[PDB]
């Protein structure tokens, strides 16, 4: 296995064998462009007619596509297909007690009935996270589990949970023009603490106002009483936002009706959207935060009773 | 004699295999370029001017194509009111400018980008409401009216008005509109080889653009993948552009639409506005309708005004009316023109129909059946339009339905299901549905054919209908085997063109099985009277005999067969004379769960009966149910073309158009056709199938609109007889925004909100 | 001064000496190897007329792995050692038909055709994987493929003899 | 629906003129210019078990077949030109084709009373004879063998 | 009515002008064969073998 | 390092970078440029029917000469700075005749037409010579020219036109 050169009329690929290789060349070139299963790289070249004249392709590069099992969650390299991910996390949820898996089987509900076999047995989960769509239906829950994201350049590397700050901006991330996601790690679910995903079933906009949601609770030792809130959201604005300022409000309160009237008080107004936000649909998005929300409410409640 | 029997469609195997040949999978000549259109990006604008300079840059750039080239003329349409390209204004935004002609499709896409058009904008008319402000018609108004509406409504124990608004449809076969041009070089001689269900027209645009006799030009169509009506007469788009390319080249030139160009550029299924008010005794029965229809055009008449026709020809779905009053208008906006869309204008007149009969049985509290069989026509009686229902099968349709579907039953557990469950819902809903079958248009109903027999006996048959995934070859193959009475396996249909059989209507309205059958019938008459003489002669010799027999007697083994349909003529100027030839008929019962929480749907449940009198083949007109079926489950449900404000259409590529995929259809999914109704209109007591069943696609929309009722009463208010305007498509969002409760009024936030 | 692309389609090997980056599996199936069963329906994933099967043997689990994918959107570039299985690599009728080009013909689930092939390789590949899949891998096995003409029930209840 | 004619026959084009004997057949019998008619190719799709093109009786044999089909054509266009006598050609083809009348026909002809028998001697062989005498004067060189064609 | 006329032959124009198209003047196809046939040089003989 | 040939066709350049020695000017104008009005009826310099007009500049009578040749056994590498003149450089029946194709189509000189394009390049290079021909001069210009068609007359008839 060695490093290869395609040279086209307008693009030059470069294939690399190893990671060492992929953080020379990233330095070398900061602009060069990434691509494992081109389902986004093809669609901006085809329709969004963007050109980048020079690509490498590290899909051959073992790290990027190792799964790890570790004391705290199940990383996966940057390149692993996501239908390598929903195998590893069907296996992991047919083999664990429930109450580890409640973040993988949120990460399974939003794979469900996303794309084909065709496009998941291709399309990266690192692809997906650094594509930054406002509507992934991924980036929502790796935000409110904070999944761990590694990071690598000729030199640096760094372990960041994701979070708010990770998407400063449209279709931006918190990463360096040298640096490349390694790998991803989707965390066991601890004692207290339940996960659900929900999303929107229809879409009208390439890449705006489809509602997508990951909600975490973490109570404190058997009670009802919250220590830790998460919500995030996709298609509400231009990237996927946490409800922080509502969220913050919960903190140390009791899991009843008077939480979800303020939670719901909160969301409204933290998540307002004006008469003429891209996308529209307006009254109906709006519901389903609220509406999703909800749903999360009372099955935290099944699950605590 | 296949006929009746389940014959698979003669090229199933090979469309399988890969094997099957469609337009772009015929081989390039080594000379051969490629075509890629230039296309307006304003509603509505003056051209400044068009730079090519960095298009000239791409490798394997040709030529730039536009108005100046054309050497005949460029005026083109059906009505003569559109432009081969645009030549100073704009009038939508895929409205075609010009084309890049390129060596290979990705330089010529390449280029096209690179294209940079100036434009000064003008006053831009996108919805129908803009158009109503400002008056922006084609023509004047069509009306069909019986009776006295003052009186009818004097009688009316309850009058119900409203408005209704049913959005457009995108075609997506499969296969986009795709044109391979070749020159000959010799006396303007051009042949093409089309994705087209109207070859006629085809031939008739390419010449009168070229300014050249209709005789030079040759087009011939194997198959399409897909038509729908989207090929009835848009495909003239893309062949005119690649045919001037092949005249200005010298070159053969091609083109294959990407879905985003093909989505934009060659128009849909008219969207409707109606404004309707009704009159009804405290029974539900009926006593005065009035309808006014609205149409969005878009930028040309095209097939508009008889779309219109049809509509107004179906308000009546299968009710009788004594008082009743359509009126329709087409509005003239600045959208891409719209065109055919199977149904051709019925499904969102039958769709208006089905809601105010909704809002009947609402009003008067009854049960939606009852009201629905208490209005139903009688064998015989007339239609708003003066003609009588003869065989008239709803009522046969109905009972059989309502007993296998088990709908009384269902109906039991639908309203336990709602008396359980609070967050979700289920519905149930029992449909019919009359379909008019011929063109509108009459001169549209004759059809030709040419039949040879080669001296081994084989036999080749044209005629002038196109195949599209209808099975038309196959039942036309099936028809002349029992006419000739040989197996099969000794006819042969190899495509349709401009030289077998000349001047042919497209193939379109449901009719081709009728008319071309007829045609092939009369002329198979022929052959078998020729060789007659032979078969007497040696009474126990193999058809191999008898027509070598005829070869050798100089008998022609070679005729063309006419069918023109008898006794049509519609006046809107008496309102009588027949529309139509017969009625195809048919009843679906449909069962869903809605999510009240996200407006999500599952369909649980479909039982269609339709009458579709002695089929041909059961087979293939199952098929044409239950394809029919889910289109139209996608028109009223799942599919959504949605516009900015500029006029420009988001919703261009499956990902944010989304068509009925394996998990959309019902769980249950079950089709009868009716039995022992024999058709004594057509070729061997047949009806026509391909369109009627789409409107039953309704069925799901009504059970879902019974769903969101039972989620009204949980949640909203406390009014039984409540009536809620639900426009089509019925989406998650319009479900959702239907169910109003907590969320939907905040009410769960601490503010006081219009719910209980 | 580039490396020779190297893949295989249908077991015949292809050796591509100017790789243009650019180029799509899709066009080069169609116009430079002249294979055109599989087709173009929307070039954006979506619609799986364009479906192959991708094998290779696996470095990382050893393994040879046999998946799905979008022949549209997959740059011949990522091809190096990997092969192609087009619908006209399992089967033809001037040979003998695979018994998923059969059934999917006789079970009345193809009218236009156009979307025929590609749901014939998604079957395909199913049972490359699983030769004794269940019902319910069987209809999950199209969320990648669309059919306008059929309503889908005939290729499910022709497929569904795979199952159990 | 242009009025422009387009004729197939059995025939094949290979220097000999047929297919502009034709045209000028066609033109004769319709009572239309020439330029509204057109021949473009011979193929086995359109006239079926065609005799070879051979023993110069194309003209005589197509002749008549396109004839023929001629004059079904004016039958069935007849009654759209006694509606509109002062009217054009293609305002009569217009007509009729809205009225439904088909604008396609086939045509033929079988040469009456041949059937010669090498067994009896009778029958008629041909249908008939042509004629013609040539005269020719040549000057030959005795010497070489070479000759001059003078006349 | 032309017929008795000495009408120019049809397609004359453009033979003078080498636009009349003939059998191999037909443009190929990207991928169109060419054939030429093997042919016996003995006018009666058994064929032994072909290499 | 193999040489460029470099010359004209109907005043158009063509330059050919790879050129075979055992290229015919007539394989290349029908095989190559696609310019199929001169047609092969031999191969062996007998019939004319490939019959293309050559110029160039003389070097020793200075001037620029214009000869006949059969494009059939014409090498195209003896064609380094010359240009050569088909049927479709003189005239068409797209734009305007020339009177030489305008004459023979007009004369009756033109039967099945395959000798056709030949005969008019025999006749047309005679008068790119000599404008204003003897009767002589005329049959001459065609000892290379086979018809099997015409019998002659026709065709010099229309060309005894141009004489005087
Ligand atoms: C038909 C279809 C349906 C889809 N449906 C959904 C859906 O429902 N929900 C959803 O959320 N998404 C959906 N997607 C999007 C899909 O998940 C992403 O396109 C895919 O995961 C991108 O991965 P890729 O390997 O193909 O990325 P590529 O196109 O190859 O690259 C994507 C981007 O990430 C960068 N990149 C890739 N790897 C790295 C690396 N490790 N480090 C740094 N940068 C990197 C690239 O430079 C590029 O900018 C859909 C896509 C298709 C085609
Ligand atoms: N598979 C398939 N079925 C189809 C269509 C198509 O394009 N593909 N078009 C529909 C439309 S719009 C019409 S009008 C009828 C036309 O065919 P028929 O007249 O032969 O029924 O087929 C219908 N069924
Ligand atoms: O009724 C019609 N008239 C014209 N075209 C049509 N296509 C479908 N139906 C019709
Ligand atoms: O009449 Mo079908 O082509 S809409
Ligand atoms: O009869 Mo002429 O073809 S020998
Ligand atoms: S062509 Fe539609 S998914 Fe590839
Ligand atoms: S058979 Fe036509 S798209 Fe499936
Ligand atoms: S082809 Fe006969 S002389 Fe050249
Ligand atoms: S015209 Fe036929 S060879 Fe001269």
């Amino acid at each position: 296995p060695k490093q290869l050169r395609f040279e086209g009329e307008r693009v030059t690929w470069i294939q690399a064998s190893t990671l060492k290789e992929l953080l020379d060349l990233k330095a070398q070139h900061p602009e060069a462009k990434l691509v494992v299963g081109n389902t986004e790289i093809g669609i901006e070249m085809k329709f969004k007619n963007q050109l980048f004249p020079m690509i490498i392709c590290p899909a051959w590069i073992p790290e990027l596509n190792a799964v790890e099992h570790g004391p705290e969650g199940i990383s996966f390299g940057a390149a692993c297909a996501l239908s390598s991910v929903e195998k590893t996390l069907l296996e992991a949820v047919a083999k664990l007690p429930t109450q580890k898996t409640e973040v993988f089987r949120g990460v399974l509900e939003q794979l469900r009935w996303f794309a084909g076999k065709q496009v998941k047995s291709v399309a990266s989960l690192g692809g997906n996270i650094i594509t930054a769509s406002p509507i992934s239906d991924l980036n929502p829950v790796f935000m409110a589990s904070g999944t761990k994201l590694t990071i690598v350049s000729r030199g640096t590397r760094r372990t960041v949970p994701m979070d708010h700050t990770f998407f400063p901006s449209y279709r931006k991330t918190l990463l360096g023009p040298e640096e490349i996601l390694l790998s991803i790690e989707i965390p066991y679910s601890r004692e207290d603490e339940f996960f659900s995903a929900f999303k929107q079933a229809s879409r009208r906009e390439d890449d705006i106002a489809k509602v997508t949601c990951g909600m975490r609770v973490l109570f404190q030792p058997g009670s009802m009483q919250v220590k830790e809130l998460a919500l995030c959201y996709g298609g509400m604005a231009d990237r996927t936002i946490s409800a922080l300022k509502t969220t913050q409000k919960q903190l140390s309160k009791f899991w009843n009706e008077k939480l979800l009237q303020d939670v719901c008080a909160g969301l409204a107004e933290e998540l307002s959207l004006s008469p003429d936000a891209p996308g529209g649909m307006i009254e109906f998005r709006r519901t389903l935060t609220l509406s999703f929300f909800f749903k999360f409410y009372l099955t935290v409640l099944k699950k605590l009773g | 004699d296949t006929v009746g029997r389940p014959l698979p469609h003669l090229a199933a195997a090979m469309q399988a295999s890969g094997e099957a040949v469609y337009c772009d999978d015929i081989p390039r000549y080594e000379n051969e370029l490629f075509l890629r259109l230039v296309t307006s990006t304003r509603a509505h604008a003056k051209i400044k001017s068009i730079d090519v300079s960095e298009a000239q840059k791409v490798p394997g750039f040709v030529c730039f194509l536009s108005a100046d080239d054309i050497p005949g003329s460029n005026e083109t349409g059906l009505f003569n009111d559109e432009t081969v390209f645009a030549k100073d204004t704009v009038t939508c935004v895929g409205h075609i400018i010009g084309a890049v002609v390129a060596d290979t499709p990705e330089h010529a896409e390449r280029a096209a980008h690179v294209v940079k058009v100036t434009y000064e904008d003008l006053p831009a008319i996108i919805t129908i409401e803009d158009a109503i402000k400002n008056n922006s018609f084609y023509g004047s108004e069509l009306k069909i009216e019986k009776g006295d509406l003052k009186k009818g409504f004097s009688e009316a124990d309850n009058v119900v008005s409203g408005e209704l608004y049913i959005g457009g449809q995108d075609h997506f076969y499969l296969e986009t509109h795709c044109t391979i041009a070749i020159p000959k070089g010799e006396e303007g001689e051009m042949e093409l080889f089309v994705s087209t269900q109207n070859a006629m027209k085809t031939q008739s645009f390419v010449a009168k653009m070229l300014g050249v006799p209709v005789n030079r030009i040759l087009v011939r169509v194997k198959r399409m993948g897909g038509g729908f009506g989207g090929k009835e007469t848009r495909s003239t788009l893309v062949s005119v552009a690649v045919a001037l390319a092949a005249y200005k080249t010298g070159h053969p030139v091609r083109c294959m639409l990407d879905r985003n160009e093909d989505m934009l550029i060659t128009g849909g299924r008219h969207p409707f506005l109606a404004r309707y008010k009704v009159g009804f005794m405290k029974t539900g029965t009926i006593v005065a309708l009035e309808v006014d229809h609205y149409s969005n055009a878009g930028n040309s008449r095209d097939l508009s005004h008889s779309i219109m026709e049809r509509a107004l020809f179906h308000m009546d779905n299968c009710y009788k009316i004594p008082n009743i009053r359509g009126t329709g208008r087409l509005c003239k906006t600045n959208l891409s023109s719209n065109t055919a869309f199977r149904g051709f204008g019925g499904p969102q007149a039958l769709f208006i129909a089905e809601n105010w009969m909704s809002e009947v049985a609402v009003t008067c509290g009854l049960p939606a059946e009852e009201v629905r069989w208490k209005n139903m026509y009688k064998e015989g009686d007339l239609t708003h339009f003066n003609q009588r229902l003869e065989g008239f099968s709803v009522p046969r349709c109905w009972d059989e339905c309502l007993k296998s579907s088990q709908y009384y039953a269902r109906k039991s557990e639908v309203d336990k299901f709602n008396k359980e469950n609070c967050w979700k819902k289920r519905g149930l809903c029992i449909i019919p549905t009359k379909f008019g079958i011929s063109f509108t248009v009459p001169f549209l109903n004759q059809a030709g054919a040419l039949i040879h027999v080669y001296t081994d006996g084989s036999v080749l048959v044209s005629h002038g209908g196109t195949e599209m995934g209808q099975g038309l070859h196959t039942k036309m193959v099936q028809v002349a085997s029992k006419a000739l009475k040989i197996p099969i396996s000794k006819i042969y249909i190899s495509e349709t063109s401009t030289n077998t059989v000349p001047n042919s209507s497209p193939t379109a309205a449901s009719v081709s099985t009728d008319i071309y059958g007829q045609a092939v019938y009369e002329a198979c008459q022929t052959i078998l009277k020729r060789l007659e003489p032979f078969k007497k002669k040696n009474p126990d010799g193999s058809w191999e005999d008898w027509v070598m027999a005829a070869y050798q007697d100089r008998v022609s083994l070679s005729t063309t067969g006419f069918y023109r349909t008898p006794n049509l003529g519609y006046s809107f100027e008496t309102n009588s004379g027949n529309a139509f030839h017969y009625f195809t008929y048919g009843v679906a019962c449909s069962e869903v769960e809605i999510d009240c929480l996200t407006g999500d749907h599952k369909n649980l449940r479909t039982d269609i009966v339709m009458d579709v009198g002695s089929s041909l083949n059961p087979a293939i007109d199952i098929g044409q149910v239950e394809g029919a079926f889910v289109q139209g489950l996608g028109l009223f449900t799942l599919e959504e073309l949605h516009y900015s404000p500029e006029g420009s259409l988001h919703t261009r590529g499956p990902s944010t158009y989304k068509i009925p995929a394996f998990g959309s259809i019902p769980t249950e999914f079950r089709v009868s056709l009716l039995r022992d109704c024999p058709n004594k209109k057509a070729i061997y007591a047949s009806k026509a199938v391909g369109e009627p069943p789409l409107f039953l696609g309704a069925s799901v929309f009504f059970a879902i609109k019974d769903a969101i009722r039972a989620a009204r009463a949980q949640h909203t208010n406390n009014n039984t007889k409540e009536l809620f305007r639900l426009d089509s498509p019925a989406t998650p969002e319009k479900i959702r925004n239907a169910c109003v409760d907590k969320f939907t009024t905040l009410c769960v936030t601490g503010a006081p909100g219009n719910c209980k | 001064t580039a490396d020779e692309l190297v893949f295989f389609v249908n077991g015949k090997k292809v050796v591509e000496k100017n790789a243009d980056p650019e180029t799509t599996l899709l066009a080069y199936l169609r116009r430079k190897l002249g294979l055109r069963g599989t087709k173009l329906g929307c070039g954006e994933g979506g619609c799986g007329a364009c479906t192959v099967m991708l094998s290779k043997y696996d470095r990382l689990q050893d393994k040879i792995i046999h998946f799905s994918a979008n022949a549209c959107l997959a740059p011949i570039c990522t091809l190096h050692h990997v092969a192609v299985t087009t619908v006209e690599g399992i089967g033809s009728t001037k040979t003998r038909l695979h018994p998923v080009q059969e059934r999917i013909a006789k079970s009345h689930g193809s009218q236009c055709g156009f979307c025929t092939p590609g749901i014939v390789m998604s079957m395909y590949t199913l049972l490359r994987n699983q030769p004794e899949p269940t019902v319910e891998e069987i209809e999950d096995a199209f969320q990648g493929n669309l059919c306008r003409c059929t309503g889908y029930r005939p290729i499910l209840q022709g497929f569904r003899t795979f199952a159990k």
